[PDB]
């Protein structure tokens, strides 16, 4: 899978950002 | 009175737990559910709409290529694009598979899918509904005689306009258009039904792929009751609806994520890589 696949960012309370996310595009 | 955000429910953990303990699940799929088999998603940068606007130009905007009332005037257009969208020999997805899983173990009340690709299908999901109808038949615009996809396959592939078997051959608008649901068109009454029958047993609300832009699927997570909790698993956020877990980032690995955390068959469908285990 990819790099730090098994990781993702907090913004509390809920919200979890993983590889893939829109948010990481230019 | 739009729907609320449950204080009570926040973490991955906790969309876990409801996974576990809920037996009644609606899964509401988009287009983004198929991406990683190859099939691209409509709106983004590399999606359906942005490819017609560069190739078709002419088309007074891309979504009418999907317009009942466009179709009517010209169909041509779109049985010249049609075959880029018929079902192909794909592979269905983790996040299929996943969802496969939950009904086999009597836990999925419904996937409801907005695709037309029949992945839902391979995958083995048994209670589905094809929101937005599939190409499996096809219906003359002005009699509403119908006929099986095989009947009009040939036609499509060779990008001509099918006609109508029944009305007479001088009929310009007696053309056999595949059931899938354009712009001004109704959902197939099946949607319906199950929607008034699931709306008061669906205990959790699973959103994956989709940016619910399109009524009436888009009007899914409020019209069931507030109280049950909803779940966002998508690429990017959706503003308009108030979501109590908001997973953001590509539905496989997420997918992928939960599955391990569930453990039991839900850890063995990612086969990939290998877990340790006896020969
Ligand atoms: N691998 C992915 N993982 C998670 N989310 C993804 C992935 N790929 C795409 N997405 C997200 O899935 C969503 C797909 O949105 P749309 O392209 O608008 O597709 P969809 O919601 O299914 O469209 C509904 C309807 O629009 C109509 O024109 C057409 O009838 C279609 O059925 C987007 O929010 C996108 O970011
Ligand atoms: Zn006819």
């Amino acid at each position: 899978g990819p790099h730090m696949g098994s990781q993702y960012l907090f913004l509390p309370p809920n919200r979890y950002i993983f590889h893939g996310a829109e948010v990481y595009s230019d | 009175h739009m729907r609320k955000k449950r204080k009570d429910i926040n973490t991955i953990e906790d969309a876990v737990k409801l996974l576990q303990e809920c037996k009644k699940i609606i899964v509401l799929t988009g287009a983004g559910v198929s991406v990683s088999c190859g099939i691209p998603d409509f709106r983004s940068r590399d999606g359906i709409y942005a490819r017609l606007a560069v190739d078709f130009p002419d088309l007074p905007d891309p979504q009418a290529m999907f317009d009942i009332e466009y179709f009517r005037k010209d169909p041509r257009p779109f049985f010249k694009f049609a075959k880029e969208i018929y079902p192909g020999q794909f592979q269905p997805s983790l996040c299929h598979k996943f969802i496969a899983l939950s009904d086999k173990e009597g836990k999925l009340l419904r996937n409801y899918t907005q695709n037309i690709d029949t992945l839902e299908q391979v995958a083995g999901i048994q209670r589905i509904i094809q929101c937005h109808g599939s190409f499996a038949t096809a219906s003359c615009l002005i009699c509403k005689y119908k006929v099986d996809c095989e009947a009009v396959r040939g036609d499509i592939f060779n990008q001509v306009v099918p006609r109508c078997p029944r009305c007479p051959a001088d009929e310009p608008l007696a053309i056999m258009k595949p059931e899938i649901v354009f712009f001004g068109e109704n959902l197939p009454e099946q949607f319906h039904r199950a929607m008034k029958y699931d709306k008061d047993e669906v205990d959790l609300l699973i959103v994956i792929g989709s940016s619910l832009k399109v009524r009436p699927v888009a009007l899914i997570p409020s019209s069931i009751p507030h109280e049950v909790p909803q779940i966002l698993i998508n690429r990017e956020p959706l503003p308009h609806l108030h979501f109590d877990v908001e997973l953001l980032g590509d539905c496989d690995v997420i997918i992928n994520e939960l599955c391990h955390r569930l453990g039991g068959e839900y850890a063995k469908l990612c086969c990939n890589p290998v877990k340790l285990s006896e020969i």
